[PDB]
């Protein structure tokens, strides 16, 4: 029987069947509830809308993400989102499919325990398993060695792997991702006059970010160039007319990934944490880590991020190593692709957590053995 | 008495009583005539002291006591007392010397190609078998066909004919003669119609094999239909799984399907110019891996036979030139060349001449082809995104494209032929004529051989199931209480580890998906999963002087050894849906007709296994009838068979399996009167209450049953 792969993430659910080339259902991980009154008797108003149905009724709803920083902080909303994913998007019965869930490293244990308990009790899955997003990303890249930099909507993390062995002491996790860039853009756009405060307006700004923003190879002279001419200005049209034009915001928004001090964080840029994670590994494997930096997740999709990353790491590393940034053109779904590859392996069918093992051991089965 | 109506053919079908009665009284001893091994014969009579022209003294539990001369020409070895290899071997040798090329084997039908015209088939003077059973007439396959007629008419159930076919000849003539028989019984005929367009199959599904020169690399399952009352209707043929890995990869001293070389014979320059193709085979890789030509056949006459076949078929100018274009384009694929994009990991083209050829041919765009190959695209939810590609992945895509093109073209020609031979009123019943390749044991076994051996394994287990249930029925019939572990399934269910989704081919695909997987890693995983935990899985005995194997399995045809080098290249089939969409729009109308009708994982193993299971379901709903053709000698001279070749054949033909299983009888099942008369030297209750073991027999309803090794005493 086929298995389901349900890469959750903090900004986008990507579900599908193990063995496919791409996720079958990709929709926002969001739950909306109506704010306003409701006057038309008999309209049949629902209590809450999930997914991209909440994205079209966006104007009258208040949107909430049940996942903040890789951590599920609202379990009823997450239950709603899973119920939707199974019954309305995939249109299956969870009682007949093992489920492969995914999670970021270095986040609380209660997260996995509750995932397992929810699945087994209120969905009656026959078996389940909770992988790590970086390992699956490496599976999808088609290699067994490299330091993968995953950057989704909530959390950015590096996992160095060599010959199939993880170095858990060198895993570095950072908590700025797509959503903090969206917020920084909402805040930086006010100095041109545009004011987005609603959650719907936050979605609008996310679209602006995905369409107009890029990473500058050299931030300072790019800034001076934007100050001199006006060849960097582009225009965007909000969904009521009202075109807006942005200038240096285009590259000041994703620059925060390399100078997290723009949002008052103390950490180092993604280039520097990648280099530190490398230099925390054994001196014999870091030459092969230097040449297999695998990029993954949506926040690594800016134009020019691989070039800036390679320039920075090259400036940091010794002048003899070959820095190679591997950025596939479909890296936004690398975790799901790798998860399907994994769940399809024949040698994996003994790694599931059967219902009987759960009934014996409790929800603590998940991290204690698998 | 009942044979002289075959006249001049009676001498062949069943000898007169005189020579037989003088042969049933030969003076032979049970303790001075045994069988011992040999270097040239491997099995010889002898007199431990043994002499027959050569003397050796060996152990006394390896000799085979020769059969009693009471039975020394019986056409069914199911009644002998000493069932062993040389027994059956020399029995067939003798019955073939005194010319009777026909033989019954328990449930099979072993016939031998005589290399000599015989009136044993013509005229109807011999085809008078009408109404008779198999047991009473001389052992002719026409009696088998008549039994099939009777059964299909009396049960309204479809029937099946399974002949062994990898023998070069004997397959052809036997198929012809049986289909002629069926034409006669339920009467520009349908046989003419069949053999008209057969060059199609000969040119598309046949190639020079290292131990052959015209081998069917697919299964031919002819469905010859009958009326509701039993008058022949039109006949539609069905084809099945094809060794399509041959399209790209070929071993040394072999070659892929003829049609390439037939075209390449430089016979009709119109084609070689329409396809912008030269005549040197060493310039197109998908055919120039092994040998470019075999001197045992000319290609011009083959091209002309195929042209004639296209003409007799309903093909137009387009239904011929388009197929030529498809083949030419598959060949121009073979030298598509790509390089990594400078400083980065992406295939980039270098030279597009072949791309121009192919785009013009198939009715495609050169730029569209190149980019869709270099930039695959996926349907992600409700969106489209491009995928990057390494060079090897794109080469995989090219090979898969060529394979799918060839395969669907083949299937469409199959449907075309099935239509061209179909015009008839509504029918109900038919007889299945299943032609299939046989087992393979070469000096260098590879993946395709594993596939074919697994197919034959399934078919042999199927036959064993059939014979098991028929024997169980017969034992229930005479009230003979005897039960046993199912001979049909259990002894072989353990050698299909290859199908269990942890076995050989399963682990093969698992590695195909596993990154950086190597044949060494694959061997490691295999040994982890099966070494020691399986009895059938064993380490090969690589003694210097032969090519190295990597594992050894015990099939029913001995213990086979394989070499796993290059199997990832054989099994991977990541299909590129972008170029599929390109095909589904092409201007070349044949391409569109082929590919008219909320991917990256396809393995040759998967499709092969599913087609095999499909054919198995096709069979298990019917009633089978088996045939065993043998090529007696390689020098094609009549009269004498070379015993080691024929012995290896009969080993792989599986009849020895039937012998081994009937050895678990009671294969000898006699009436009361015959044994009462023949052995009265002193109703059967008193005759066998005199004396041995009392399990040697099972008395029921005037039937005595004997285990092998008992009537050598009588
Ligand atoms: N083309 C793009 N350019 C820049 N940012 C993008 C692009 N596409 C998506 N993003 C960002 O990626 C985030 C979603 O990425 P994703 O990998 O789905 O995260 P998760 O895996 O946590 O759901 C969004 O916050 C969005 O801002």
């Amino acid at each position: 029987t086929t298995a389901l792969v349900c890469d959750n993430g903090s900004g986008l659910v990507k579900a599908g069947f193990a063995g496919d080339d791409a996720p079958r259902a990709v929709f926002p991980s969001i739950v909306g509830r109506p704010r306003h009154q409701g006057v038309m008797v008999g309209m049949g108003q629902k209590d809450s809308y999930v997914g991209d149905e909440a994205q079209s009724k966006r104007g009258i709803l208040t949107l909430k993400y049940p996942i903040e920083h890789g951590i599920i902080t609202n379990w009823d909303d997450m239950e709603k989102i899973w119920h939707h994913t199974f019954y309305n998007e995939l249109r299956v019965a969870p009682e007949e499919h093992p489920t492969l869930l995914t999670e970021a490293p270095l986040n609380p244990k209660a997260n996995r325990e509750k995932m397992t308990q929810i699945m087994f009790e209120t969905f009656n899955v026959p078996a389940m398993y909770v992988a790590i997003q970086a390992v699956l990303s490496l599976y999808a890249s088609g290699r067994t060695t490299g330091i993968v930099l995953d950057s989704g909507d909530g959390v950015t993390h590096n996992v160095p792997i060599y010959e199939g062995y993880a170095l858990p002491h060198a895993i570095m996790r950072l908590d700025l991702a797509g959503r903090d860039l969206t917020d920084y853009l909402m805040k930086i756009l006010t100095e041109r006059g545009y004011s987005f405060v609603t959650t719907a307006e936050r979605e609008i700004v996310r679209d602006i970010k995905e369409k107009l923003c890029y990473v500058a190879l050299d931030f300072e002279n790019e800034m001076a160039t934007a100050a001199s001419s006006s060849s960097l200005e582009k225009s965007y049209e909000l969904p009521d007319g009202q075109v807006i034009t942005i200038g240096n915001e285009r590259f000041r928004c994703p620059e925060t990934l390399f100078q997290p001090s723009f949002i008052g964080m103390e950490s180092a840029g993604i280039h520097e944490t990648t280099y530190n994670s490398i230099m925390k590994c054994d001196i014999d494997i870091r030459k092969d880590l230097y040449a297999n930096n695998v990029l993954s997740g949506g926040t690594t999709m800016y134009p020019g991020i691989a070039d800036r990353m390679q320039k920075e790491i090259t400036a940091l590393a010794p002048s003899t190593m070959k820095i190679k940034i591997i950025a596939p053109p479909e890296r936004k779904y690398s975790v799901w692709i790798g998860g399907s590859i994994l769940a399809s392996l024949s040698t994996f069918q003994q790694m599931w957590i059967s219902k009987q093992e759960y009934d014996e051991a409790g929800p603590s089965i998940v991290h204690r053995k698998c | 008495a009942q044979m002289a109506d075959f006249g001049a053919a009676a001498q062949y079908l069943r000898k007169s009583e005189k020579e037989r009665l003088e042969a049933q009284t030969r003076p032979f001893d049970i303790r001075t005539e045994c069988f011992v091994p040999d270097d040239k014969e491997e099995y010889v009579k002898a007199k431990a002291e043994t002499e027959n022209g050569k003397t050796v003294t060996i152990k006394e539990d390896q000799v085979m006591q020769q059969n009693p001369p009471k039975f020394d020409k019986i056409e069914d070895m199911a009644m002998l007392t000493f069932l062993h290899e040389p027994a059956v071997l020399y029995n067939l040798k003798e019955r073939y010397a005194a010319w009777m090329i026909y033989t019954y084997s328990g449930l099979f039908c072993v016939t031998v190609n005589p290399y000599k015209w015989l009136p044993v088939y013509n005229a109807e003077v011999v085809a008078a078998y009408r109404g008779k059973k198999r047991s009473e007439a001389p052992p002719h396959i026409f009696s088998i066909s008549d039994n099939a007629y009777q059964y299909m008419l009396t049960d309204r159930e479809n029937q099946s004919i399974l002949i062994t076919g990898e023998s070069g000849a004997g397959k052809t003539v036997n198929t012809k003669r049986v289909i002629q028989y069926f034409a006669s019984i339920a009467a520009g005929t349908l046989e003419d119609q069949i053999i008209q367009a057969n060059p199609a199959l000969e040119a598309f599904g046949n190639a020079k094999t290292v131990r052959n020169d015209n081998s069917s690399r697919f299964g031919k399952f002819i469905r010859i239909h009958f009326g509701a009352t039993g008058k022949l209707a039109s006949a539609d043929i069905e084809t099945y799984l094809l060794e399509k890995s041959r399209v790209i990869f070929q071993l040394k001293a072999e070659r892929n399907y003829h049609i390439f070389y037939q075209i390449l014979s430089n016979k009709k320059p119109e084609l070689l110019d329409m396809l912008l193709v030269t005549n040197n085979p060493y310039d197109y890789a998908f055919v120039s891996q092994g040998e470019v030509s075999v001197a045992s056949i000319d290609d011009s006459e083959e091209l002309l036979a195929t042209d004639s076949a296209f003409d007799v078929l309903s093909f137009t100018a387009e239904e011929k030139a388009g197929v030529y274009k498809l083949t030419g384009a598959i060949m121009h694929y073979g030298n598509m060349k790509f390089k990594q994009k400078q400083r980065e990991e992406q295939a980039e083209p270098d030279g597009t001449e072949d791309a121009d050829k192919s785009a013009y041919l198939m009715g495609l765009n050169s730029a569209d082809l190149l980019k869709g190959l270099c930039h695959p695209r996926v349907k992600v939810g409700n969106e489209y995104v491009t995928k990057g590609q390494s060079v090897q992945q794109v080469y995989y895509s090219i090979g898969a494209l060529a394979k799918s093109v060839y395969e669907k073209m083949f299937n469409w020609m199959v449907t075309r032929i099935n239509a061209t031979l179909e015009t008839k009123q509504p029918r109900q019943y038919f007889i299945g004529v299943l032609d299939i390749a046989g087992f393979e044991i070469f000096d260098f076994n590879s993946f395709e051989q594993l596939c074919i051996n697994f197919t034959n394994e399934k078919l042999q287990q199927f036959f064993n199931h059939h014979m098991f249930v028929l024997e169980q029925e017969e034992y229930k019939k005479e009230g003979i209480e005897w039960e046993f572990i199912d001979f049909g399934m259990d002894l072989q269910a353990c050698i299909d580890l290859i199908e269990k989704p942890m076995g050989i081919m399963s682990i093969l695909e698992e590695e195909c998906m596993f990154p950086k997987a190597s044949d060494m890693t694959f061997k490691a995983k295999l040994y982890d999963n099966h070494l020691g935990k399986s009895n059938n899985f064993q380490k090969p005995r690589n003694v210097k002087g032969k090519q190295e194997a990597h594992f050894s399995l015990v099939h029913y045809a001995g213990t086979v050894d394989y070499n796993i080098m290059g199997w990832l290249e054989k099994n991977k089939d990541p299909l590129n849906e972008t170029v599929v969409g390109l095909y589904q729009k092409s201007s070349l109308k044949l391409m569109a007709t082929l590919f008219s009708t909320k991917s990256s994982f396809q393995t040759v193993s998967a499709l092969h296994r599913e087609n095999l299971n499909k054919l198995m379901t096709n069979l298990k709903t019917t009633h089978p009838h088996f045939v065993r053709c043998i090529i007696p000698n390689e020098r094609k001279a009549p009269g004498v068979m070379d015993n080691p070749l024929v012995m290896h054949q009969l080993r792989c033909n599986g009849v020895l399996e039937g012998i081994r299983i009937c050895r678990k009888g009671f294969p000898n099942r006699i009436l009361y009167g015959d044994f009462r008369q023949r052995y009265r030297i002193l109703g059967a209750e008193k005759l066998l209450g005199s004396l041995i073991d009392h399990n040697q027999y099972k008395f029921g309803h005037t039937k005595v049953f004997f285990k092998a090794g008992l009537l050598g005493l009588l």
